[PDB]
């Protein structure tokens, strides 16, 4: 049986027998992370002797 | 409420079990439910939110 109307945007749907609920709980969770680094290091000498 | 051509027994709806169309009277123009009620139905848990 069953029959009660359920709705999803316009479009109705027909629940079965075992399901109590489905139902639209729309939500969303975005997340970025960007870690950039950068090391430089120089070593120089002149030496001379006469 | 039994041939209401509304399911009033929730999950069953065994008011409306083996019955006729000439019975069934036109209850409502219409049977969409404001577009997420059923939502307000819910239970909720207090401390896990
Ligand atoms: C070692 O000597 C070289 C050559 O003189 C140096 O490099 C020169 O540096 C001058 C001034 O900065 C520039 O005008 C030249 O074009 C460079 N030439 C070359 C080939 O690099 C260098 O800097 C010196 N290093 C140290 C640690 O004294």
């Amino acid at each position: 049986g069953g029959c009660s109307p359920h709705y999803i945007l316009n479009t109705r749907f027909r629940k079965p027998y075992n399901v109590e609920s489905y139902t639209p709980q729309t939500q969303g969770k975005y997340e970025f992370i960007l870690k950039e680094y950068e090391s430089y290091s120089d070593f120089e000498r002149n030496v001379t002797e006469k | 409420l039994v041939c209401n051509g509304d399911s009033d027994c929730d999950e069953d709806s065994a008011d409306e079990d083996r019955c006729e169309d000439s019975e069934r009277r036109p209850s409502c123009d219409i049977d969409k439910p404001p577009p997420n009620i059923e939502l307000t139905g819910n239970g909720y848990n207090e401390l896990t939110g």
